[PDB]
């Protein structure tokens, strides 16, 4: 937390999070309670998405919102865009219903356990602790996810050329994509037109590229500590890290949700249904140009709003925190307005 | 504002916010679900 | 019971082609058209409530009952406890007229616990005062 | 003469969260529930806060704003629903045969049933305000005028909040910016007034009167040039009236005879819409103008020339009256109450005047055609007018408790008339007893006669025959009026008095109101209710100071309930009482006046026109021989006009219904205010407080009745609101079903 | 015999605070007949119509209190 003096400060339960911000073990099992909560919503919901899907209509029409994400890696589909076999769909939501249960019994174990402070252990659990001070731990933790991500864009690789077949809007087949794009120049020259790539070839070489540079990252990040210069110009502390976190997935929804409404290929149009039209009212908004009668939206139209209404959110958390952690009172901007 | 969050805490404010979220929610559950005599 | 049912009642097969729309939606009377079917009606054609304690009709009152009898006690729960813990703060008059809304949203939030906090607090005698202790009107 | 001191009040916001700082025992602490009560009836006594008469002037001039900014807003959202969510271009289409509606209801729990078919495929809820025949009177074509009307409205609503905050807590007045009466009297004749009157003879000339001539024409909407385009382009104004090609050149030489041709004194009614003239109005709104700036110049403030009021109050003493109005100057310019009633006197009278002006002379353009319109423009501004009045009787008695300071005035009128109290009550409870007999026994009379089957011994116009000689004679006057005592006027003052019958769309417009007994019988009536009114006010305004039952009745306060059980009983004597059994003889006074109209109207007046000439009436002439009885007062009117109200579900006239009983429901919940008393209540309420206690959830503001006070007006609340929204759903749903 | 400052219990059987405690603020001299002065928090009946509190201080009896302290 900030703390700008008063280093014994409590915090009421309205700011509850706040408490354990300092300790360790309680600081991983919130997350994985969280992790856990975000698996069983992913494997509960897909299950509820085969409890409420019709093949005698199109898919993007009546709210699928996960069996287009699992037919666009090619796992159910047939020919023409029709899904007549649902078993893996119902795997992958089992595998994930079972894992939200063993990382909430995770969760409750770190909660029970395992203590407050990693500092009272004597084994491996010495290792883990960290504080919000020393960048060394934390950038250990930071290359060792890097390194997880890395492995697991290194996993959408293999499933896009070894381990099965993706999907494309122009054969509505399945596909085995091999020989992708070798060329960093062509990748430079991608921060133009990447919204429309209509090739998957190029997908899966952006995706291995993107994979290679998070795992050499992640081994950057593990092998040397972080430097002296950026301590100067970057601040340390658990609302500073928040901080910057925040405004990194703020921008991940904004790109997320500029990708879904204009995209054709990584979504396909008899999935998620047809690609919408970035419309500006009283804030900008995707509209589609067909009106659904029961004032109904598309998957793609659901997809786009609210990441972009959670990612304007999340960067107006960010600019809360980061301003936290910049040394402003808060009550300031009330007393700017009481000594008014 | 010291006094502004105690002005809309008094009885009359924080009764009328009340009443105006339960008869939200009653006109909202009653607009998406209609003419409900039973169960 | 002496009552048809709407399934097969004449008047109400009469009376249903022309139900009104309430909301914006067209085809509400429909809908409710074929939602009051399961009912029973009169000899005039109106849904009638059977309210024995029978729970074949208990869609008809005893699942709004409990329903209600939920929220009420809710409500009761978070208007007596939060009078409980502004028996004495520096002075309760103030505290009853302005609300000190952080404790008010913590019981609003909190009384969904009430009925096994109903049973906690008749055991523990701090729901029901004594008959002495009580201030009492004289003879 | 301007004396303003700065910043005598911070601007702060702590303030609010601590509710009844400006009383001494209320800011105490909440120790009781009846202090809540008392934290709503002192919230304005201003008077009872400070006690210096700088400090109250300041907060009324700001309480005057926000009420301004009350009215402003209130004035937007007319303007606003007359431009988003009407029909109003499309009534203009079409004004006769479709209906106005400014209110589109959300369809939620089966209301969509109240936006019935008013004409032309749009749906909502029919107005009977009749503000569309207001701005057909004033020129609006367009909805995009009304909408910029009701944005800047809005903007001088938030322009009025911001006067407010400035004249209270940046620049107030001193107390001789506030008694300079005199300045304030002559500003608010000439620049108020006159200049508003002169303002909108303006706007009647330049665009009420070209667009009304060309609607009157046949001009259909989409086709009307704009109301800036006839000052852009004098021609266009020139070929529809012949003096406008002289300019200004005959107004300043005094040749204003060339000006005859549209600033008229026509009079009636126009024949074509069915309303006042425009010229009419147009010279009209000039002449008002001219007579207010003129009288706008009688005070003197600096330049020498000019009456002050004082040597006026000073000249007019008698011998019956002793000094006069010796010292009454110095009373009204030191006690905002004693002005406070004689301004809600004569607001409530002006609005009693506007009433009955209303309906005879129409002055809007299809108004007289819409019944329902005129019905409710009517008795809102009577009701509007009465209760002003029982303000005044209020606002006289709290001047004689706390702003009567009898060293002052002595010997002179005030002085004089509270030395004969007496002999003024005594008076008038004699002619409230006469005239009592001599109108309701009246009723009894011929009630019984024709219950016992002679006809012949009734009040009738066949029986017995009370005929009122002197407005019959007095409207013989007003229809010989235009060629012997008004040559330059064309037709009357109103068709009302006598004279041709106005048929615009198939209805009846005014024809002439003949006068039979029943209308004898009915103003007395009408005359012994507003002497008894005028009985119980004026027996709380002189009887305030003191008495020969309690004579301590000032040191008690205004609003006290009572001085105790002995002598015989003293409940209900203050000043107080008096006003509160004035609101129910208002109530009582006002309804009966608003029946007599209704049923007159709609009998000898209203109803459909045939091409030969006769007239067939909406109650086929009953007010004739069945208005004379109280069973014709109850069958005829009361039982057989009410089926509208009663049949009317499933249809538009739907909310009226379950308005009806809903007054009905808040009369009858009055009458337990008003029966019982407080120590019954805190009997109980004490057990209730038993009962919580037993569960530990009585309560720390201790719970306990209301003041016997507050008894009394919340009862005088309910019945008044209960009785006028049952009258209001009647009227309204009876000329929505007759047309 | 109490001091000033403990929690008594009324037993005057007629007055508004019967059953409830209060504080005694002070105890007088004796020889007068009630000397005990008891403070409550909740007001009585008291006072004009519409007043918008009463009074809690009371003078009361030796043998209609029973301590709870
Ligand atoms: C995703 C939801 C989530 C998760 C995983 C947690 C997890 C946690 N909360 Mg928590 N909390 C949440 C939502 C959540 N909260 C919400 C919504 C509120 C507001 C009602 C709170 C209010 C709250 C308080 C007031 C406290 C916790 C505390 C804790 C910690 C438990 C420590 C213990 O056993 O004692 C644990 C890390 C406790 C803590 O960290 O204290 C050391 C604590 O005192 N929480
Ligand atoms: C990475 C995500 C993240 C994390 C870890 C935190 C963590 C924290 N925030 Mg926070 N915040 C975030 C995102 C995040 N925030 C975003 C995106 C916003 C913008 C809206 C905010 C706005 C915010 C404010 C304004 C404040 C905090 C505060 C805090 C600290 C106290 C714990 C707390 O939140 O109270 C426990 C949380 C609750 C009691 C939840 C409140 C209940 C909300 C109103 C209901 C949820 C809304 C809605 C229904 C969600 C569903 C959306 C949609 C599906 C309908 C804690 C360190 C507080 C602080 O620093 O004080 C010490 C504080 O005052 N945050
Ligand atoms: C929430 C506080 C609260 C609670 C727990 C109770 C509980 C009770 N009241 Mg009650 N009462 C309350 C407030 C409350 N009352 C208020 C504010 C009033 C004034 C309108 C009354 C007036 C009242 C009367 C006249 C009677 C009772 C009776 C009773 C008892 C029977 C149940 C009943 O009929 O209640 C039903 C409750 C009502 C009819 C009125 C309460 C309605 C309000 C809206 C409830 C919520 C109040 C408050 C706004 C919530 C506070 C929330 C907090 C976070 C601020 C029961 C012990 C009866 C009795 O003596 O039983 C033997 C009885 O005759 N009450
Ligand atoms: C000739 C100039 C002039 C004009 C036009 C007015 C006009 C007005 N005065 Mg005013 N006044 C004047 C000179 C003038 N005064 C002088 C010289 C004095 C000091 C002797 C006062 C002292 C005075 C007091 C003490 C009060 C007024 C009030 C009012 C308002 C009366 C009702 C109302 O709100 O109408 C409706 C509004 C309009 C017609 C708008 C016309 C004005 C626009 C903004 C110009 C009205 C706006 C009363 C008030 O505050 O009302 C809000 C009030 O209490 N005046
Ligand atoms: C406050 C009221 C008001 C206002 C702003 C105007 C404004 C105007 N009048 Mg005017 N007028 C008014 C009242 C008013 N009048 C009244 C009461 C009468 C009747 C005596 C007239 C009779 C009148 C005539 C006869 C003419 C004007 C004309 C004009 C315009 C020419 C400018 C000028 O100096 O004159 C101007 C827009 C002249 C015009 O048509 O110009 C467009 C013109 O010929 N006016
Ligand atoms: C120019 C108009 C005017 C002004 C400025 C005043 C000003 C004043 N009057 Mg007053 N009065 C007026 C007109 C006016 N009156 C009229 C026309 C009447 C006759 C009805 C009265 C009758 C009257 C009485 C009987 C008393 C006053 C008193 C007072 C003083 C204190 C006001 C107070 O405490 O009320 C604060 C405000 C309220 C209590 C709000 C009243 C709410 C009403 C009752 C309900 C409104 C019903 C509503 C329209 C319907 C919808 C509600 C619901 C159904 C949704 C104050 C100086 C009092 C006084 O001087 O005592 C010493 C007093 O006892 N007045
Ligand atoms: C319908 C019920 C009713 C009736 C009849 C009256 C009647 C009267 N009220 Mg009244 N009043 C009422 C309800 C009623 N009030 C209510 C509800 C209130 C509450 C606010 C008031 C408040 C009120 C005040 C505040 C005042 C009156 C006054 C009066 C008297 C005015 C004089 C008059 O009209 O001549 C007399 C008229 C009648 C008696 C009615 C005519 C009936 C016939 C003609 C008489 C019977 C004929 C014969 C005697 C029968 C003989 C049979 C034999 C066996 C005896 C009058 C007696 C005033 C008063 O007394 O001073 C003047 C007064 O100041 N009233
Ligand atoms: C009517 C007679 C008339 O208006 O006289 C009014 C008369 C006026 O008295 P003076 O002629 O003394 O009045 C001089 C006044 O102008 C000074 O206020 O006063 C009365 O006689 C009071 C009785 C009125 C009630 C008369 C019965
Ligand atoms: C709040 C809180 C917290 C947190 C926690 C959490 C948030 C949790 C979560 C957790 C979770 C979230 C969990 C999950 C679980 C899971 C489960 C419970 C599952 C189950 C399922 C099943 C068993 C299924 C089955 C099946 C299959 C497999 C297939 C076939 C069919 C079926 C469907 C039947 C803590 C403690 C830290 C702290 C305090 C507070
Ligand atoms: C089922 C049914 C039925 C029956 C019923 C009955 C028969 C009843 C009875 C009843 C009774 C026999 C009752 C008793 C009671 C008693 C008492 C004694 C009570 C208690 C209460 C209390 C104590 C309260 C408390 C509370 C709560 C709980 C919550 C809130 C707060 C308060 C505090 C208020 C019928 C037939 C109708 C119909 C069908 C169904
Ligand atoms: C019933 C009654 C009471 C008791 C009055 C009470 C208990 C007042 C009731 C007030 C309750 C709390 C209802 C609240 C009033 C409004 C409904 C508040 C509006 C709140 C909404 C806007 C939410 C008296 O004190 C009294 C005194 C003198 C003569 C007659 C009577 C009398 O008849
Ligand atoms: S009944 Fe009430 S108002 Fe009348 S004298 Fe007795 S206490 Fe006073």
């Amino acid at each position: 937390m900030q703390t700008y003096g008063n280093d014994t400060v409590q915090y009421e339960w309205w700011a509850g999070n706040a408490r354990f911000a300092d300790q360790s073990g309680l600081f991983i099992a919130a997350h994985v309670a969280q992790a856990a909560l975000t698996a069983f919503w992913a494997g509960a919901f897909t299950l509820f998405e085969i409890s409420r899907f019709d093949p005698t209509q199109a898919m993007g029409d009546q709210g699928l919102i996960l069996l287009p994400h699992l037919a666009t890696l090619g796992w159910g589909v047939g020919d023409g865009g029709q899904i007549v076999d649902t078993y893996p769909y119902f795997v992958i939501g089992s595998i994930h219903l079972i894992a939200s249960a063993v990382l909430g019994a995770g969760a409750l174990f770190h909660t029970l356990r395992a203590p407050a402070d990693l500092s009272t252990l004597k084994g491996q659990g010495k290792k883990f602790h960290f504080t919000w001070e020393n960048p060394q731990q934390l950038g250990i933790i930071l290359g060792h996810h890097l390194l997880f991500l890395g492995a697991g864009a290194l996993l959408l690789a293999g499933k896009a050329m070894y381990w099965g077949g993706l999907y494309d809007a122009t054969t509505q087949t399945v596909r085995l994509v091999s020989q992708p794009t070798l060329d960093p120049l062509v990748i430079y020259g991608y921060q133009t037109h990447f919204a429309s790539i209509s090739s998957l070839e190029d997908l899966v070489g952006g995706h291995i590229f993107v994979g290679f540079l998070l795992i050499g990252g992640g081994i950057w990040h593990i092998l040397v500590p972080p430097l002296g210069w950026a301590k100067k110009v970057l601040l340390f502390s658990g609302e500073a890290i928040l901080s910057y976190s925040l405004g990194g997935i703020a921008l991940a929804g904004f790109v997320a949700a500029y990708f879904c409404a204009v995209n054709t290929l990584a979504y396909p149009p008899e999935f998620y249904g047809p690609p919408l039209a970035i419309k500006l009212g009283i804030f900008p908004y995707f509209a589609d140009t067909v009106e659904l009668p029961m004032h109904a939206h598309t998957s793609r139209a659901w997809l786009a709003n609210a990441h972009f209404f959670l990612a304007f959110f999340f960067l107006q958390g960010h600019l809360w925190h980061a301003l936290r952690a910049l040394g402003f009172d808060f009550k300031r901007v009330e007393q700017a307005f009481d000594s008014l | 504002m010291d006094g502004l969050k105690s002005f809309l805490s008094t009885a009359p404010v924080m009764i009328m916010a009340l009443l105006t979220f339960t008869a939200g929610i009653l006109i909202e559950f009653n607009r998406f679900y209609p003419d409900l005599l039973f169960h | 019971a002496n009552l048809t049912p709407c399934s097969e009642n004449p008047a109400y097969l009469a009376k249903s082609k022309n139900f009104l729309n309430t909301t914006n939606d067209p085809n509400s009377g429909k809908i409710r058209a074929e939602r009051y079917a399961s009912a029973l009606c009169g000899p005039e054609g109106y849904p009638h409530l059977i309210v024995d304690g029978r729970f074949t009709h208990a869609g008809d009152f005893l699942i709004p009952s409990i329903l209600f009898l939920y929220i009420a006690g809710w409500i009761g729960w978070v208007g007596r406890s939060y009078l409980i813990e502004i028996r004495e703060s520096k002075n309760p008059e103030m505290q009853e007229v302005v609300i000190n809304v952080p404790l008010a949203i913590k019981k609003m939030l909190g009384g969904f616990l009430w009925p096994l906090a109903a049973v906690g607090e008749y055991t523990s005698g701090k729901l029901v005062m004594k008959d002495s202790e009580i201030p009492t009107s004289p003879r | 003469k301007v004396s303003v001191d700065n910043n005598p009040v911070p601007t702060s916001f702590e303030k609010w969260g601590k509710p009844g700082h400006f009383d001494r025992t209320l800011a105490r602490g909440p120790k009781t529930t009846t202090w809540i009560w008392n934290l709503h009836a002192n919230a304005h006594d201003f008077d009872s806060q400070t006690s210096d008469l700088e400090d109250v002037s300041r907060k009324i001039f700001s309480a005057h704003f926000g009420h301004l900014a009350v009215v402003f807003v209130w004035l937007s959202g007319m303007y606003f629903h007359g431009a988003k969510f009407s029909n109003y271009e499309g009534w203009l289409a079409d004004p006769t045969h479709i209906k106005p509606s400014a209110q589109v209801v959300w369809p939620i729990v089966g209301q969509g049933i109240l936006n019935g078919d008013v004409g032309g495929g749009f749906h909502g809820i029919q107005i009977t305000s009749g503000l569309f025949y207001l701005w057909r009177a004033s020129g609006f074509t367009d909805s995009y005028q009304l909408y910029c009307t009701a944005i800047g409205g809005l903007v001088m609503a938030a322009l009025m909040l911001f006067a407010g905050w400035f004249h209270y807590h940046v620049k107030a007045p001193k107390l001789e910016w506030f008694q300079n009466v005199e300045s304030m009297m002559n500003h608010h004749l000439a620049g108020l007034l006159g200049l508003g009157s002169l303002g909108w003879a303006g706007h009647q000339i330049h665009v009420s009167m070209p667009i009304n001539k060309l609607l009157d024409a046949g001009v259909a909407p989409k086709d009307i040039p704009l109301p800036h385009e006839f000052i852009l382009e004098p021609s266009k104004m020139a070929e529809l009236y012949p003096s406008f090609a002289q300019g200004l050149t005959p107004f300043f030489t005094l040749n204003w005879g060339v000006y005859s041709d549209f600033l008229t004194f026509k009079g009636g009614l126009n024949p074509v819409t069915g309303g006042l003239w425009l010229s009419d109005t147009a010279h009209h709104h000039l002449a008002i103008a001219v007579l207010f700036i003129i009288a706008g110049h009688m005070y003197r403030t600096n330049w020498g020339i000019g009456h002050s009021m004082k040597e006026i109050l000073e000249a007019h003493k008698g011998p019956f009256t002793g000094e006069g109005h010796k010292g009454l100057y110095e009373i009204l310019t030191t006690s905002w109450h004693a002005q406070l009633a004689i301004n809600l006197a004569l607001l409530g009278s002006l609005t009693i005047i506007v009433a009955q002006h209303m309906y005879a002379m129409p002055p809007y353009p299809y108004q007289a055609i819409d019944y329902a319109t005129q019905l409710s423009l009517f008795t809102h501004h009577m009701w509007i007018g009465g209760f002003l009045i029982v303000g005044a009787g209020a606002h006289g008695a709290i001047f004689m408790v706390r702003d009567y300071d009898p060293a002052k005035n002595v010997n002179n009128l005030l002085d004089r008339m509270l030395r004969h109290r007496d002999a003024i009550i005594s008076h008038l409870n004699w002619v409230c007893i006469f005239l009592g007999f001599h109108s309701f026994g009246l009723y009894i009379h011929n009630d019984t006669m024709r219950a016992l089957g002679r006809p012949q011994d009734m009040f009738s116009d066949t029986a017995i025959q009370l005929q009122p000689i002197f407005a019959q004679w007095v409207q013989h006057l007003h229809t010989l009026a235009p060629g012997a005592t008004a040559p330059n006027a064309l037709a009357t003052a109103s068709y009302a008095f006598g004279g041709e019958t106005i048929a615009v769309a198939g209805k009846v417009a005014m024809m002439p109101i003949t006068l039979g007994t029943a209308d004898f019988m009915v103003h007395h009536i009408h005359a012994f209710t507003i002497h008894v009114t005028a009985l119980i006010l004026l027996k709380g305004v002189l009887y305030a100071r003191s008495s020969r039952l309690v004579p301590d009745k000032a040191n008690l306060g205004f609003r006290f309930p009572c001085d105790g059980p002995g002598r015989g009983g003293t409940c209900q004597v203050s000043g107080w009482d008096h006003v509160f059994l004035g609101l129910f003889w208002m109530y009582n006074s006002l309804s009966v006046v608003i029946f007599h109209f209704s049923w007159k109207m709609q009998s000898d007046v209203w109803g459909t026109v045939s091409p030969d000439g006769s007239v067939t009436h909406v109650t086929l002439g009953n007010f004739a021989q069945s208005a004379i009885t109280i069973n014709g007062w109850l069958r005829d009117f009361l039982w057989a006009q009410a089926a509208n109200v009663i049949n009317s579900y499933g249809s538009a006239l739907s909310a009226y219904g379950i308005m009806f009983l809903a007054g009905h429901f808040v009369f009858a919940f009055s009458l337990m205010f008003l029966f019982s008393g407080r120590g019954y209540w805190q009997e109980l309420i004490e057990s209730i407080v038993w009962a919580h206690n037993k569960l530990n959830v009585a309560p720390a503001i201790q719970p306990r009745a209301l003041s016997i006070i507050q008894g009394r007006a919340v009862g005088v609340a309910h019945y008044l609101l209960g009785g006028i929204v049952t009258t209001w759903a009647f009227f309204l749903a009876r000329s929505l079903s007759i047309g | 015999a109490l001091n000033r400052g403990d929690k008594v219990r009324i037993k005057r059987t007629e007055s508004y605070w019967y059953g409830d405690v209060g504080t005694v603020a002070s105890v007088e001299k004796s020889g007068i007949l009630y000397p005990v002065i008891v403070r409550f928090d909740r007001v009585n009946y008291n006072g004009f119509s519409g007043s918008a509190s009463g009074v809690n201080t009371n003078n009361f009896a030796e043998n209609e209190l029973e301590l709870v302290q």
